[PDB]
């Protein structure tokens, strides 16, 4: 279970528009996610087409290959994501090029719908589509699936001296993406934890791998009600982070020390 | 009492149940619908024990 | 209760059943006398805590001897280091404090 | 509804004749070739909906293991009717009954 | 095929739990307890 | 890419195993069948589908 | 647009840059840590917003304090790549230029990545120091944050002094990876050590240190 | 242990059709019958079938540990004669609408007493209850598609507020049970 | 003079087919396999496999291949379809599916008839089989396609037939196994559940028992065979007795009703241990535990 704890700043965690604003920001989001259904026509005519149901459309936006990829788009997933047409279609044009058109249709009509054209192909065009459902990338943060608003009570010092308890905003993102998600603006850049210590080691370095460690350990002791002394686990985490490196518990880390043979070969 | 609270949580477990079944439950944050109500119906069991 | 028989956990109930005496809720307690449909839910319960118990013991053993096995040339010296066999140290001072 | 041909028996691929500048659907094993009367040639459904109510059985109502209902049925209305979840093995399915009565054996929610 | 035959022989006295190939088998059916299957296991050398 | 691999079939006409290297080409579809020793050369046509067994049984039938 | 956040992504990490030189011991004025954003796009961005990297080079003198701590601390000469993809024609030029002006230590930043090639291309400069970073990992300044502490670049004097009282050899104290960001940050060499000063929840303040590899 | 050749007979004088006569184009509604995994035929009308089955394996006809299956919503007509089929003895209940024996039990006092005589009233033990048809084998993949009652009070609904006894539960969810 | 009970052994039932879904490191996301055994003396005869192989959006092509028995690599459906005796495209989806509204199947099925399109008759696919049926070299088309026939008429679903002039039932089998196959993996019906008992059975003395005497009476007929290769060039008639060594079944029904080891003596390992157990006798209620045992 990979796991991001982002915490936003002071200006940010006590507003939900721009807290939410930051979620959407971040959420990854692709075509495949907001497609709902694609469907490859073969209309000969450039200037028109056999479809009745687009026809008022082209006739009034119009006012190379013969097929044409048709791909009807979901209004409530394009609406709860605060996604646009014209977003899509630069989103497509940066990665396309000139090598295919792009076709949109008002968001007043019945059904959100596109069309392409490729400016033997039978499997050339299912190509196509299985290459655009697997790689065209509409915002958000690559490894980023889904993303949860959580309220955080914190302990903070009032004007008089007084500990009082302050509910703030902070995001819990699934997947593990420290070095991406550490560059977005209005994120704290200073406070971010994650779960996973091997991506800690390759961000920040050995030392916050050792706190990340020791953070673990504790909330998987204390979890359960437990108490262990702060002694044991420091030691538990500085054994691991004597070399540099995360040194595992299993053959692969313990043998290959340079102690006593007879001592290795006991275990 | 026991009888009462235990007949009380039959009734919320059924009324869960109805507005699952009418698309009127409310959905939860990373959870699906079915996840969702066997959670509620959890809890509420939990709390009535 | 999973829906080990088709969409129903029991013979002696109908399909899509998703009330709480046909899914694992025991109503009755000891004193009372628990049903034969309680009393099979309470049996596959207790099957169920025992064997996780008796599957997870064994790990804890090999997660406590591969702990050991880690942690055995550990010494603290005179001089207030914690170093192991090799001399090379892994606290400065035993416990920081 | 993907046909074949009636002279080898094998199935027919989709074509674009240029001298003419039309679809058209032709065999590979043999010459035969045929008009086109749908443009549409492959389809892809994202979120799809088929297999909810799309398996409709007669003998449905001799099962004494599905529950009854009392619900009224918009054809002979009998208040003699079988329900039953979703058949959908989707992680996401709606848990939304469907009722099926015992005589037009029609398919209704309670939305 | 004499040569290999004690080759054969020589690496199974040492070890009995070669890859690639059959293990040597006793006149009983179970295999021979090599040298290397004294040292390992939990009722070993070491740990026995 | 052409598809160069090294059998342990026998040769049917010096008698030497483990030297026929088989050559097989999908673009055009053809499979050539070559001898270390004797040096010889059997042309077939594969498909799609063929294995260097495929040819080998191909030039059988054909020797015979 | 996404020129509007390629400009502050750039800002950033010449702030990090900066900051990066001023920890290493060496003299930055303080009108220039000090920058704000509208003077670096009204300076280094054109008449159509695209920035330039070859304006942004710069060179930095060691401070009289961090001369009389290391007695091997130079110039240092930060240059920025204009090129995404460095290749061997960039690096022989800038090889070039630092041989040229007898520069100590030129730190470089790439764009993209770097290919495998011109990797080799790194050590053959000896005995001058060059360091590549990426603009991806120069946005967010990692020695900022909670759980990294305060690494001290220690002396010779200082190392011996720790050595002969703690009779140890220099095989014997926690290692450190030359890759790690925070010893990348410092540039660390093979056979320096680092001080950390950093919060225990038993003593309070505790003091560590590390060797580098 | 049983054959499955007297099976196979049954089934062809029932009325089975062969597979030479089987079309998804014709038979697009048919149900299959599957006779120890193998496929033998179709059947257009099942209903029939099953009805004379259950009445000829109830008669004693048929061995009582042979297993009949009928899954409607996957259209199929299973019928078991493995060996190591292990099976349980039920009460048969009158689920037919064409009598007034229905919603009660199949085996009244008689049985009992004849039971307890042992002799009939022009050896009686258990394989004469067996044969009469009031007590059939049920193995787990024929428990699936029955419904089973826990208690013979259970089959009539009664017209309490006891502290110390267990409380039975309500099973409001379905309206009528058979 | 020890008394030994034999323990019931729970093994899978045979002639059903159990569908099963891969992990996610592999490229096989359904596998349906059945072991097939014979209706008389109930005894095991092979398992075969039918895998789909394609990821989620991974493998382009998402094809299905079954296992025969005695094979070195995987066959398509097509190939073993258009082997059977059905070569045309449509008749083999009429086997295979019977609803020609639903378009997903006919999808799902398309990369395999395209894969199986240069096999056009039976004798190429019969050739193609038989040189993956782990064949020799040098047994020629003219012996290669009968005995590719032999290994398609037995091994391969013993259980429905094995005389000759019986196909048809063979090729709606291996249909209805693929769409079940689809079904299954459309989405539309759940795995078969390993845990259900209706799937399950309780082997008692009766097969192990049998089996046991099947594999003695084999070794008792091997013995007199090498024992008639001997006694016959002498030209003297034998005793017929004497020919006849009744220790070794019996010494085999000793050895593997008191050490429990099921299978000869020189094979003990890769072998069910623990068959024939002591009979606890310390109470009543012990033995009666110990009868019921599975
Ligand atoms: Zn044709
Ligand atoms: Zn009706
Ligand atoms: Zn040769």
């Amino acid at each position: 279970t990979p796991a991001l704890t982002v915490y936003l700043d002071r200006e940010i965690a006590l507003d939900i528009e721009k807290a939410k604003v930051i979620q959407s920001s971040i959420e990854y989001t692709t075509l495949k996610n907001v497609t709902s259904a694609t469907e490859i026509y073969y209309d000969p005519d450039p200037t028109s087409t056999v479809i009745e149901e687009d026809f008022d459309t082209v006739e009034a936006y119009f006012s190379q290959s013969p097929w044409l990829l048709r791909l009807e788009l979901d209004r409530a997933r394009m609406l709860d994501k605060q996604l646009t047409m014209n977003q899509v279609a630069d989103k497509i044009s940066e990665v396309f090029s000139d090598d295919l058109f792009v076709m949109w249709s008002e968001d007043n009509a019945d059904k959100l719908i596109i069309r392409c054209r490729v400016i033997e192909e039978d499997q050339m065009l299912k190509r196509i589509e299985a290459h655009m459902l697997d790689l065209i990338a509409l915002r958000g943060i690559p490894g980023i699936s889904k993303v949860y608003m959580v309220k955080h009570k914190v302990s903070v010092p009032d004007e008089s001296g007084e500990y009082k308890n302050e509910e703030l905003w902070a995001l819990e993102t699934d997947g593990i993406n420290l070095a991406e998600v550490m560059a977005v603006p209005g994120v704290d850049s200073s406070r971010t934890y994650s779960n996973s210590f091997v991506e800690i080691l390759s961000v920040l370095g050995i030392e916050a791998t050792r706190s990340s460690l020791y953070k673990e350990i504790l909330n998987v002791i204390a979890f359960d009600g437990s108490y262990v002394n702060y002694r044991h686990m420091a030691l538990l985490v500085d054994v691991m982070t004597s070399r540099g490196y995360l040194m595992a518990i299993t053959r692969h880390g313990i043998n290959r020390a340079d102690t006593g043979a007879l001592m290795r070969c006991s275990f | 009492e026991i009888t009462h609270a235990i007949s009380s949580a039959k009734e919320q477990v059924q009324e869960i149940i109805y507005k699952a079944q009418h698309n009127e439950l409310e959905l939860k944050p990373g959870m699906t619908l079915r996840e969702s109500f066997e959670g509620e119906v959890s809890r509420t069991l939990n709390d009535a024990r | 209760i999973a829906f080990g028989f088709a969409d129903r956990s029991l013979p002696h109930f109908t399909k899509d059943d998703f009330s709480p005496e046909s899914k694992g809720f025991v109503e009755n307690s000891y004193l009372r006398g628990l049903t034969p449909q309680e009393f099979f839910f309470h049996a596959m319960a207790g099957r169920e805590g025992l064997i996780d118990t008796a599957v997870k013991t064994a790990e804890t053993g090999y997660i406590q001897r591969r702990l050991v096995k880690a942690l055995e040339d550990i010494m603290v010296h005179y001089d207030g280091t914690t170093r192991n066999s090799l001399g090379d140290i892994i606290q400065f001072l035993y416990g920081e404090d | 509804s993907f046909r074949f041909c009636l002279e080898c028996n094998n199935m027919l691929y989709p074509k674009e004749d240029k001298e003419n500048q039309r679809l058209l659907y032709s065999c590979r094993n043999c010459d035969y070739t045929e008009l086109a009367e749908d443009p549409k040639v492959y389809r892809h459904e994202l979120i799809t909906n088929i297999g909810e109510t799309a398996g409709i059985v007669d003998d449905i109502g001799q099962d004494p293991t599905l529950p009854r209902s009392d619900k009224e049925c918009p054809e002979c209305h009998s208040r003699d009717c079988v329900f039953f979840q979703s058949q959908q093995r989707r992680k996401d399915t709606n848990m939304t009954l469907f009722y099926v009565c015992l005589n037009c054996k029609k398919t209704f929610r309670d939305e | 095929e004499v040569e290999q035959l004690l080759q054969f022989h020589v690496a199974t006295y040492m070890d009995n739990d070669i890859a690639g190939q059959p293990q040597a088998l006793q006149k009983s059916g179970r295999p021979v307890k090599a040298i290397r299957a004294r040292l390992k296991g939990k009722e070993g050398r070491l740990r026995g | 890419i052409k598809q160069k691999l090294e059998t342990q079939f026998t040769c049917l006409f010096c008698n030497h195993d483990n030297s026929v290297v088989c050559t097989l080409d999908k673009k055009n579809s053809i499979g050539l069948l070559e001898c270390k020793k004797c040096n010889l050369s059997f042309q077939a046509p594969i498909n799609s589908l063929s294995q260097p067994i495929d040819i080998y049984s191909d030039w059988i039938d054909a020797c015979e | 647009e996404d020129n509007n956040r390629i400009i502050s992504r750039l800002w950033r990490s010449f702030r990090t840059v900066k900051e990066m030189a001023a920890d290493r011991g060496y003299f930055i004025s303080q009108e220039e840590m000090d920058q704000s954003l509208e003077e670096f796009r009204s300076k280094i961005c054109d008449s159509m917003g695209n920035p330039q990297r070859k304006l942004m080079s710069f060179l930095a003198n060691p401070t009289p304090e961090a001369l009389e701590k290391y007695s091997d601390l130079g110039t240092l000469w930060v240059e920025f790549c204009d090129e995404p993809s460095v290749g061997i024609k960039t690096m022989r030029n800038f090889c070039l230029r630092i041989q040229e002006k007898n520069f100590s230590t030129g730190i470089f930043i790439y764009q993209n990545n770097i290919t495998p090639s011109a990797n080799k291309m790194i050590p053959t400069v000896s005995p001058a120091i060059i360091e590549t970073f990426q603009e991806s990992d120069l946005v967010v300044n990692i020695t900022h944050h909670e759980l990294v502490p305060k690494h001290i670049r220690l002396s010779d004097g200082e190392k011996s002094q720790l050595l002969q009282r703690y009779k140890l050899k220099e095989s014997q104290l926690p290692r450190i990876q030359r890759e790690d960001p925070v010893a990348r940050y410092l540039g660390l060499k093979r056979g320096q050590v680092v001080k950390i000063i950093r919060r225990s929840e038993t003593s309070g303040r505790y003091a560590s240190y590390r060797i580098c590899l | 242990g049983s054959p499955s050749e007297p099976i196979i007979n049954f089934l062809e004088e029932w009325g089975m059709e062969p597979l030479e006569d089987y079309d998804p184009a014709q038979h697009t509604k048919s149900t299959r019958i599957f006779v120890n995994g193998v496929w033998t035929g179709i059947h257009r009308d099942p209903s029939m079938l099953v009805s004379t089955m259950r009445d000829l394996r109830r008669s004693g006809a048929i061995s009582p540990e042979v297993s009949i299956i009928r899954d409607i919503r996957e259209r199929e007509f299973k019928i078991f004669t493995d060996v190591g089929r292990v099976y349980r003895p039920l009460f048969i209940v009158e689920d037919d609408e064409s009598k007034d024996n229905k919603g009660e039990l199949r085996i009244t006092k008689e049985h009992i007493r004849k039971i307890q005589q042992g002799y009939d009233d022009d050896v009686y033990g258990w394989s004469s209850l067996v044969t009469s048809g009031v007590i059939e084998y049920v193995d787990g993949e024929e428990e699936e598609t029955i419904m089973i009652a826990m208690t013979p009070e259970d089959l009539q609904t009664r017209s309490l507020n006891d502290t110390a006894k267990r409380i039975k539960p309500e099973m409001s969810t379905s309206s009528h049970h058979t | 003079g020890s008394e030994k009970v034999l323990i019931a052994q729970e093994r899978s039932a045979a002639n059903i087919v159990q569908v099963f879904k891969k992990a996610a490191p592999s490229p096989i996301s359904h596998v349906a396999e059945i072991r097939s055994a014979l209706e008389k003396g109930s005894r095991l005869i092979s398992t075969m496999q039918i895998k789909l192989y394609g990821r989620e959006d991974k493998g382009t092509g998402r094809t299905i291949k079954a296992t025969l028995p005695y094979v070195k690599q995987d066959i398509p459906i097509v190939i073993v379809f258009r082997a059977l005796g059905v070569v045309p495209d449509g008749e083999i989806l009429q086997h295979i599916c019977y609803d020609e509204n639903d378009w997903q199947m006919l999808e799902m099925l398309k990369p395999c008839i395209e894969e199986g399109f240069v096999i056009q008759d039976k004798e190429v696919a019969l050739d193609f089989i038989g040189r993956r049926g782990s064949a020799a070299l040098g047994i020629r088309r003219e012996k290669r396609i009968q005995y590719a026939k032999d290994i398609l008429q037995k091994e391969l679903l013993p259980h429905i037939t094995q005389e000759e002039g019986f196909e048809t039932r063979k090729t709606f089998f291996l249909g209805y196994m693929v769409n079940r196959l689809l079904l299954c993996a459309l989405e539309r019906k759940d795995q078969d559940d390993r845990d259900h008992f209706g799937k399950k059975r309780l082997d008692l003395a009766g097969p192990l028992l049998a089996n046991l005497f099947r594999i003695l009476f084999r070794k008792l007929t091997r013995e007199i065979y090498r024992y008639m290769q001997r006694c016959i060039e002498t030209d003297r008639d034998f005793n017929l007795n004497l020919a006849v060594k009744s220790t070794t079944i019996t010494s085999g029904l000793k050895y593997s009703l008191a050490t429990g080891n099921w299978g000869e003596q020189k094979k003990a390992m890769s072998s069910r241990a623990g068959v024939s157990q002591v009979l606890n006798r310390y109470t009543y209620s012990s033995t009666l535990s110990h009868l019921r045992r599975t």
